RNA sequence: AUUAAUAGGGACGGUCGGGGGCAUCAGUAUUCAAUUGUCAGAGGUGAAAUUCUUGGAUUUAUUGAAGACUAACUACUGCGAAAGCAUUUGCCAAGGACGUUUUCAUUAAUCAAGAACGAAAGUUAGGGGAUCGAAGAUGAUCAGAUACCGUCGUAGUCUUAAGACUAGGGAUCGGGUGGUGUUUUUUUA
């Protein structure tokens, strides 16, 4: 069949590479090509004969756009399953000053983390966000709204309330 | 306007139409009233009065609207045009100077067609006007 | 506009247009004294039924509203199409009020009583134009397609059978 | 493999999902998978039940028209989306195991 | 023909901006007219309501009209009279390292009134609405002038809204030299 291709960042192929052990024994029994070409700068993956489903071919992009996101691939990788969504959100097309980006950013990442991570974890997604993407992963349903929110806090409106109202929304969950 | 005077009028409308959706709406009503000027003017006057009349009906506080209908009923001099539009000035709501330079308009409609009879009853329906 | 409607007794004039409106006006003049606009999609015809003076719109959607005289509210609705109305007929009985519609049936229900009386699927593919004429009720349609059916009120002589 | 071949041009979203029978041209015209007319709850067409149940009829119209391998060509919103499906693609893959249907020339259409 | 902070400067060749002005080169996603795997359900989706509803709506068996912008690679590594700048060309105000004993000693220091762009929903409805107010009035035709040149009302004009630590222990940061290999820089110290 066809394959998946795309370039990593160049501390993701040394991460990679730490668990490329287990991740190449499972993709070459799920017929996944999952090789590091450290000569190209790419990682790849050949879909072969030897899949019994053919959401193979999915979980092996998702795991390679998870692998590209320079978060930790064997906690991003796992989303082979139907019930386990894990997707990038480029972040970095919201903003031009980069004070004003460091400040989004910061607001992002709210007091000592947990102040606004608190949200994702009421959310259910493990949000890790590098450079110009943050990369999450979780139950679709708990990530959409999430990821909404993500996009909300991404805005140039000041991401305090959102976190807020996001973290309402959480205490309103209970019912 | 070079269309209209080469008789190319059903393809213009459509090219205006085309232009004006692909213009801002906020460039497009003085656009709109740019093409009813300009089809009152050099095209024919009832498409003119058609894009006067719909030009108003967009804009519902547009005293230049108003202005550019009486305008192009002056530019034929109908009589019973004008009083149509002063009923229809009448129809419409208008403040305190806005009703005064409508009634000196209409009261210089009146001197322009020259019947004293229709001049009284428009001097009378002003001042109903004014007791309000 | 999509199509108009004359009141037979010469004192308002409405239309059903393709910006959702039902602008009702004047005869003897242009003076717009309201308009409807509470459906889905558009308004196609209106229907005037002067012996009771009701408004029946048939509009984009499936749904039909009737409409009174004066207060321009919602006395009655027709239900139950599938596909489109575009066209309603008013009725010597006045109150049995006739339907075609796009997808190829004619239904008659009373207006009064509100509950289907009779659908009847002649056509095959959707309605264009349907009119009627009083005394006879004698009802002719045309259809997307070529033909035509002619239906006319014998209640009289069935009810003599059985 | 006798040219007993086909594409399946899935464009799905978080809670709706379409299915484009193709062949590498526009052809081999063998059906098309409704989103939420297997079920109407709101849930139940994000769920994989109901996609599946979908996909069970369109693979059975699909054995009727001749198209045997299924040439995946996996379509998201994209955009200002999420650029990503609910459960349908899960659940279509799923069903073409069911059906047993030949993998080969998968590929992602997604914008 | 003492002065050279080489106080400072046209220059001088090698080499440069996701600064910036055009010049072509790609189209990533949308709108309408196309038009369908003849699919009426699809946005939203505290479950809801609600937007568009059997006027084809994921789409399409892609033509044009337009704008549009650099995806994993990737990313401030940098570059702004300045209100800011992310593929690919040819041209230019100018900006850029550096050496100069070569440019001259003579290219005023802060600058407000005078000039150049001049930005985080140019939103809502009553009121004084007067001075005036574009949009168009109307005079002279100038083969050609909304301003050339007098005469009027509307958004406006202005408020109403989103330890006296007694002591040690390893590690940590900032260095440097003994030796060690490349990097720095291999004259741009």
């Amino acid at each position: 069949e066809s394959s998946f291709m795309t370039l990593f960042p160049k501390y993701r192929e040394s991460y990679l590479k730490t668990i490329w052990n287990d991740v190449t024994r499972a993709l070459d029994k799920h017929n996944i090509a999952c090789v590091l070409d450290l000569v190209e700068g790419s990682m790849t993956v050949k879909t072969t004969r030897k899949t019994y489903d053919p959401a193979i071919i999915l979980k092996a992009r998702d795991l390679i756009k998870l692998l590209a996101r320079s978060v930790p691939f064997p906690q991003a990788v796992k989303i082979l399953q139907d019930d386990m969504a894990c997707d990038v959100i480029k972040i970095g097309n919201f903003v031009t000053n980069k004070e004003r980006f460091v400040k989004r950013r910061q607001r992002l990442v709210g007091p000592n983390g947990n102040t606004l991570k608190a949200l994702e974890l009421l959310t259910k997604c493990y949000i890790l966000v590098q450079g110009n993407t943050v990369s999450a992963m979780g139950p679709f349903k708990g990530l959409k709204e999430v990821r909404r929110v993500v996009e909300d806090c991404m805005k140039n409106i000041h991401p305090i309330y959102h976190i807020k109202e996001l973290m309402i929304k959480r205490e309103l969950a209970k019912r | 306007d070079f269309l209209i005077s080469h008789n190319e009028e059903q393809e213009a409308r459509t090219i205006l139409g085309n232009a004006l959706k692909a213009l801002p709406k906020r460039n497009h009503i003085e656009v709109v009233r740019k093409f009813a000027q300009l089809e009152f003017a050099k095209g024919d006057p009832e498409r003119g009065r058609s894009l006067f009349e719909g030009l108003v009906a967009d804009a519902p506080k547009r005293i230049d609207l108003w202005n550019v209908y009486v305008d192009q009923e002056v530019k034929a001099k109908d009589k019973k045009k004008v009083e149509d539009l002063f009923e229809r000035i009448i129809t419409k709501k208008i403040t305190r100077k806005q009703a005064k330079f409508f009634f000196n308009k209409w009261l210089q409609f009146e001197e322009s067609e020259g019947d004293e009879k229709t001049i009284e009853y428009v001097k009378a329906k002003a001042t109903e006007y004014v007791a309000s | 506009i999509n199509a108009l409607s004359v009141s037979p007794n010469d004192s308002i004039f409405a239309t059903a247009s393709y910006d959702k409106t039902c602008k009702i006006w004047n005869l003897e003049n242009g003076e717009l004294e309201a308009t409807l606009a509470n459906h889905k999609r558009g308004l196609w015809d209106v229907s005037f039924c002067q012996y009771d003076k009701l408004l029946a719109t048939s509009s984009g959607d499936k749904t039909v509203k009737i409409w009174s005289l004066d207060t321009f509210s919602v006395m009655k609705t027709l239900e139950g199409h599938t596909n489109a109305v575009q066209r309603c007929s008013f009725i010597n009985k006045q109150k049995q009020l006739i339907s075609c519609g796009a997808d190829g049936l004619i239904k008659i229900w009373d207006c009064s009583s509100g509950e289907c009386l009779k659908t009847l699927d002649g056509h095959n593919n959707r309605l264009w134009a349907l009119s009627t004429m009083n005394d006879g009720d004698m009802i002719v349609s045309a259809d997307a397609d070529g033909v035509f059916q002619f239906w006319k009120d014998c209640t009289e002589q069935e009810i003599e059978e059985e | 493999n006798s040219q007993v071949f086909g594409v399946a041009r899935i464009y799905a979203s978080f809670n709706d999902t379409f299915v484009h029978v193709t062949d590498l041209s526009g052809k081999e015209t063998i059906a098309r998978v409704t989103g939420g007319m297997k079920v109407k709850a709101d849930r139940d067409e994000s769920s994989p039940y109901a996609a599946m149940l979908a996909a069970q009829d369109v693979a059975a119209k699909c054995k009727e028209v001749g198209i045997t391998a299924v040439h995946v060509k996996i379509r998201a919103t994209g955009g200002t989306r999420t650029k990503t499906p609910g459960p349908g693609g899960q659940a279509a893959l799923r069903a073409l195991a069911r059906s047993g249907l030949r993998i080969g020339r998968i590929e992602d259409v997604t914008p």
